[PDB]
DNA sequence: ACGTGCCTGGAGACTAGGGAGTAATCCCCTTGGCGGTTAAAACGCGGGGGACAGCGCGTACGTGCGTTTAAGCGGTGCTAGAGCTGTCTACGACCAATTGAGCGGCCTCGGCAC
DNA sequence: GTGCCGAGGCCGCTCAATTGGTCGTAGACAGCTCTAGCACCGCTTAAACGCACGTACGCGCTGTCCCCCGCGTTTTAACCGCCAAGGGGATTACTCCCTAGTCTCCAGGCACGT
């Protein structure tokens, strides 16, 4: 597990979010594994865009403004 | 009375993918009222060609890593190391593709 | 019920994800921003998955609900079709 | 009940391109997802193409135009060639 | 002796309902037609997908409601669902 | 003999055509069957969205001392409302000005 | 016809950039913008010509362009009739 | 509506020159060219908005080819 | 990883009908030419705003290490709910007759530009 | 105060929406099964965490020079109007051939066993 996101905390976070949409919801294990895989892919792609924004400002340290710029150019809702 | 030996439409077209299943899927899916005779054959040929291309590049990746089997990492490498397949399958997330 | 579990994605996990994306150095203010971004993304996906589940009269979220919710974002996911 | 899948046809194509290579079950699942995704993309594009021209029938001409719209560059040329070859052989074969 | 259909008269009726003294140009009429058409195809396609996911052959008001929830954001979705439910209730109560 | 014909839009209290919406749903290759309440629901939703956009655009035109809605006012209404902008953000309005 | 991308003049690019909020423009921006526009137009026109060829037509119509743009994820209102 | 001139005749010549590499003896409806021009306007204005965002990030006021390249790379457009 | 039974989806043959291919016609809308005349672009110049390299400082990040925390695993049990089968009834498709809604062409004069 | 044109109102017709009746079947609901999601517990050990510390790097400041902007002048080519030609899109009518549907048969693909 190179990109180790731990199972139990992620499952608890997934359950917490779903409580705001429907009460007493169940989850298959494969549904949580799909959510975790999507989260990994999304975050790796966003960190790649963030690193391009940092290099463009002649930096090696990624900063929150880089993430904001990448997400704005992508068109993601702030 | 004397029915000839049944010949699959896949064998008539020289294909490995099932023409009859592709025809049934086209009819069932509410894509159009009617489906022509050659549309399932064309679709099955295209699908088989794309499958062959991806499996060839995944086998090359498996061979370059000295493994005798294809794993999802080899499919991810094959997709991302070809310009056309990256253009076709760039927005796609492969399970276990990055990490094994 | 336990809440504030977004802290469950730890700083070393974010560091590992960022190093796989090519990042060499990470500011200390990146982690909270990353947690917020992940929360927003997860909220959108889980909202559409729960809508798909509620339509089907079910009480359990399946892998196909997540796949359908992700697809209609434009984030197709392979390997959960069966 | 009985889920139909492309595993045996993908395995036949694999033994044609790499006769000594195998494939894991997870890779077969990714290949199944890929085949389904491509089938639904092409069929949807062909269905839209038929409706634009006020037609009721999806023929090989709609499939060819869908392949040219969806596949990029070199991929479209070879897919079109393979489809035309299959249709010609099927038409000759009684 | 031929026709092509559009939503111009209904958009005009709604416009007179909301802004009695305001008019609309033909260019804006074309924009409104394109908008209505686009939203119709979006909702119809989502409803068709929803019916296919559940192995159903009938598109009902439940499919339309779920599609509207999927496609429209936030308060727009909440108000549209309220309007659709109100209209369906009024329709079914009648005769 | 039969009763006087009443349009379904009048029955549902709508301005949009329920019968035209039903015909388009049946023609469109969306499903094998179409329920009775589906066209009513769809017409109600379309009428609501049209009313929202025309309200905002009429407000925008009024703020310009103009009594007639032009594509510029529709563009302003779409881009000045957060919900409409999220719904209609990837859309180009002809002659609307790209801001 | 060979050199027509130069018909997108430097003042036109300056106007488009000003409308997008740009205050100062480097002198190397114009060739890059012309190349970007050429790529975009090539993609759109290729898909529109495919649509036209499917219909046995010789004239590209506004609906072909609207369909080509729609499948890029760029939706153009006001040319459907 | 707030005029933003791309001249019709050079753009038409450009569209005809581009299209002749896909099919010879092609006609263009006038509304097709108008739609293409409107799409080009919108696309370029939005790209310059992203380019100006990228230029400010580097503490500049002058947009440069590298800003366009970064904006298009983040957008996902092919180089 | 290969052999085997069976059972369900594919293939064969025939018929009816309507979808689509083809020919003919017309009229409309795209393409080309020519002249003038004017708005827009191209060009040169001068100045100053801004891009960029160099430098110093101080602060915050990466690394290492000992300690703490809680995740993972295996086992057990419970019980909700998903998937399947069977029945029956309401509901939507289909057809035929009726009629009013809606579309196109014409007439008018108002909100804007000059 | 005057002139423009485009948007609003009116009428005839015609075709698509409405109403009524019939009937086949899709789906709603009940009952059952048995799977898999959830909760608890104890133990281990991997991973996170908290602190210290050195140094790489972010950021502010300064100075130079280059190259963009604004302005005035000349050029050039878009554009509008008018005319002509002709290609080709849209419509209609006829025909024939291709696809749906039904019934029969069987062979390929999947669960079980070895």
């Amino acid at each position: 597990t190179e990109l180790l996101i731990r199972k139990l905390p992620f499952q608890r976070l997934v359950r917490e979010i779903a409580q705001d949409f429907k009460t007493d919801l169940r989850f298959q294990s494969s549904a949580v594994m799909a959510l975790q895989e999507a989260c990994k892919a999304y975050l790796v792609g966003l960190f790649e865009d963030t690193n391009l924004c940092a290099i463009h400002a002649k930096r090696v340290t990624i900063m929150p403004k880089d993430i904001q710029l990448a997400r704005r150019i992508r068109g993601e809702r702030a | 009375k004397a029915r000839a030996k049944a010949k699959t439409r896949s064998s008539r077209a020289g294909l490995q993918f099932p023409v009859g299943r592709v025809h049934r899927l086209l009819r069932k899916g509410n894509y159009s009222e009617r489906v022509g005779a050659g549309a399932p054959v064309y679709l099955a040929a295209v699908l088989e060609y794309l499958t062959a291309e991806i499996l060839e590049l995944a086998g090359n990746a498996a061979r370059d890593n000295k493994k005798t089997r294809i794993i999802p990492r080899h499919l991810q490498l094959a997709i991302r190391n070809d310009e056309e397949l990256n253009k076709l399958l760039g927005r796609v997330t492969i399970a276990q593709g990055g990490v094994l | 019920v336990l809440r504030d579990n977004i802290q469950g994605i730890t700083k070393p996990a974010i560091r590992r994800l960022a190093r796989r994306g090519g990042v060499k150095r990470i500011s200390g203010l990146i982690y909270e921003e990353t947690r917020g971004v992940l929360k927003v993304f997860l909220e959108n996906v889980i909202r559409d998955a729960v809508t798909y589940t509620e339509h089907a009269k079910r009480k359990t979220v399946t892998a196909m609900d997540v796949v359908y919710a992700l697809k209609r974002q434009g984030r197709t996911l392979y390997g959960f079709g069966g | 009940s009985r889920k139909e899948s492309y595993s045996i046809y993908v395995y036949k194509v694999l033994k044609q391109v790499h006769p000594d290579t195998g494939i894991s079950s997870k890779a077969m699942g990714i290949m199944n997802s890929f085949v389904n995704d491509i089938f639904e993309r092409i069929a949807g594009e062909a269905s839209r193409l038929a409706h634009y021209n006020k037609r009721s029938t999806i023929t090989s001409r709609e499939i060819q135009t869908a392949v040219r719209l969806l596949l990029p560059g070199e991929l479209a040329k070879h897919a079109v060639s393979e489809g035309t070859k299959a249709v010609t052989k099927y038409t000759s074969a009684k």
